[PDB]
């Protein structure tokens, strides 16, 4: 629309919602393909920011392609090396989420605030295959990465 | 042109094929040759930014995966490769890139010290 | 109608044609082999094969015997297939382009109409 | 497209211009299967014209067939029939390229403007079979089917 489109030029930081993320449950609804900062860049924020940064980006634009595919052709086809990071993903889509202090009347969940190493360190594992045993939903609505392990225990029934 | 026709044509062939790759659970080699050249070609094509290179750079780069260089080598490493080799032949051979440059194509000549460059320098990367 | 909904579709749809087109090539090469190997043998997504096994389920010289076989009726059966499911994304590729079109077109006379209404009403 | 769409309104034939088949060497470049024409009709371009132009794109057709399964499950189920239909194909794929006067400033090669009735003629016998046992090198960029000969005789 020639309204938001006109404004992106006037920024040096964007963050973009999106309801497709929203309609999900994924709170915050940011899309992570779709963000972007002027100091994404090693030489400010440094590598082990950006490596990440990019590889947790990477996952997500290789998953968001097959979505669509293995939807009709299903997953029976793709390679395990294809359906690890299928599995990664997901619990990405999901370590992302976070339960915000100023929603707790809509998530019934207290709000969480995580320091940015917790949040490297968290997606390094991920990305790492550190927790390929934990379930998804480990993943979703909680803050630092403690409490993904923590809450697949609670969820171990 | 001596490097960029070949790489064009892999890529095009590539392309024919990328979406197969993903599921490729039984390939005839053929075309899973094909697949392999595509990927690392690509990797060559990266670059980070603020950093242009000069002409000879790129086609030293170019021509070791093209040549089937990194056939062999892993995806994941193409871009460490790459500045290491590069660094490499910046520091030790600025005679050979001095040729390339000057002869402005590849001699018969240069084109055997490269190899040795190249061989012996993945020979020192795979440890 | 969205052109963006509908690029994905065809987005979509162009890729499984081309894995779907794939997979019958590969199923045409197995089952080369299969057809041969098959013919010593009797001298001693697959289609409708693990369900038509499953409905009628309601001396090993024989073992290698139903399983010579069952390969080659798979990799027939999953060839065939495989054909045809390029066959309809091909159906579906084309008629996605058509409708895309019809959009895209609308779409700019719309927008236009609007302008010169503005405009003629000063 | 209303650009597009109104232009046809006019025209009588189309020659369309393929990068892929130039990539096989294949020159003029032309599309034999989407390139066409109003005139191609027996009640116009006689019978006989009309027959050849319909055999050449069939056979032309028939061997895009068959191009799947020699790839995959190799050149051989291929019968004495099947066979004949890729050779000759062959033949005349390269027989529809040619030497263009335009194009003799270095391509070494001297320029053909072959006749309409060499044109059937020429076709006419491939498909009729007279040069089954000529090579495909010979009919790559002649001229008239004499050519096709000439160069078979340079060429063993
Ligand atoms: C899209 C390609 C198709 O378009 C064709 C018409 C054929 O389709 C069917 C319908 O017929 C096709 C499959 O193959 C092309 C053939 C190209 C042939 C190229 C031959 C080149 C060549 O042939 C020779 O014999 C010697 C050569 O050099 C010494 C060279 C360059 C044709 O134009």
């Amino acid at each position: 629309d020639p309204a938001p489109a006109t404004t992106f030029a006037h920024l040096d930081a964007t963050t973009v919602l999106s309801r497709a993320i929203a309609e999900l449950g994924i709170y915050p609804a940011v899309d992570p393909l779709d963000s972007t900062s002027r100091i994404m860049d090693p030489n400010i924020v440094g590598s082990e920011h950006y490596d990440v940064a990019r590889g947790v980006q990477k996952i997500l634009q290789d998953y968001k392609s097959l979505q669509d595919i293995i939807a009709i052709l299903g997953m029976d086809e793709l390679s395990e090396e294809d359906k690890l990071t299928v599995s990664r993903a997901r619990k990405i889509q999901r370590f992302l989420s976070q339960p915000f202090q100023v929603a707790e009347v809509f998530t019934g969940h207290l709000g969480k605030l995580v320091p940015l190493k917790e949040t490297i360190k968290g997606f390094q594992q991920i990305l790492a295959g550190e927790y390929d045993h934990l379930p998804e939903q480990a993943f979703y609505m909680v803050g630092p990465i403690e409490e993904a392990v923590a809450k697949a225990d609670k969820l171990a029934e | 042109k001596q490097v960029a026709g070949t790489m064009k044509l892999e890529l095009a062939q590539y392309r024919e094929v990328a979406a197969f790759a993903q599921f490729g659970s039984d390939l005839d080699a053929a075309t899973q040759q094909l697949l392999s050249r595509g990927v690392r070609l690509t990797e060559l094509l990266k670059q980070g930014q603020y950093s242009p290179m000069a002409i000879e750079e790129q086609v030293a780069v170019i021509y070791a995966g093209v040549r089937g260089y990194l056939d062999k080598l892993e995806p994941s490493k193409i871009t460490k490769f790459e500045n290491a080799f590069l660094s490499h032949v910046i520091s030790q051979h600025q005679a050979l890139l001095g040729k390339i440059r000057t002869d402005g194509k590849i001699s018969e000549e240069s084109d055997a010290k490269l190899k040795e460059i190249v061989t012996n320098f993945l020979a020192g990367f795979e440890a | 109608a969205t052109l963006k909904d509908i690029t994905r579709r065809l987005k979509s749809i162009k890729n499984i044609q081309k894995i779907t087109k794939s997979m019958k090539m590969v199923a045409a090469a197995k089952y080369a082999r299969a057809e041969r190997e098959l013919k010593p043998a009797r001298v001693y997504l697959c289609g409708a094969i693990h369900s038509s096994v499953a409905k009628q389920m309601k001396l090993a010289n024989i073992i290698y015997y139903s399983l010579k076989e069952s390969t080659t009726s798979e990799q027939s059966a999953r060839m065939t297939a495989m054909d045809n499911a390029s066959k309809n994304a091909s159906e579906m590729i084309d008629k996605l382009t058509l409708t895309f079109n019809r959009t895209r077109q609308a779409v700019i006379t719309k927008e236009l109409i609007e302008i010169i209404s503005g405009a003629a009403a000063l």
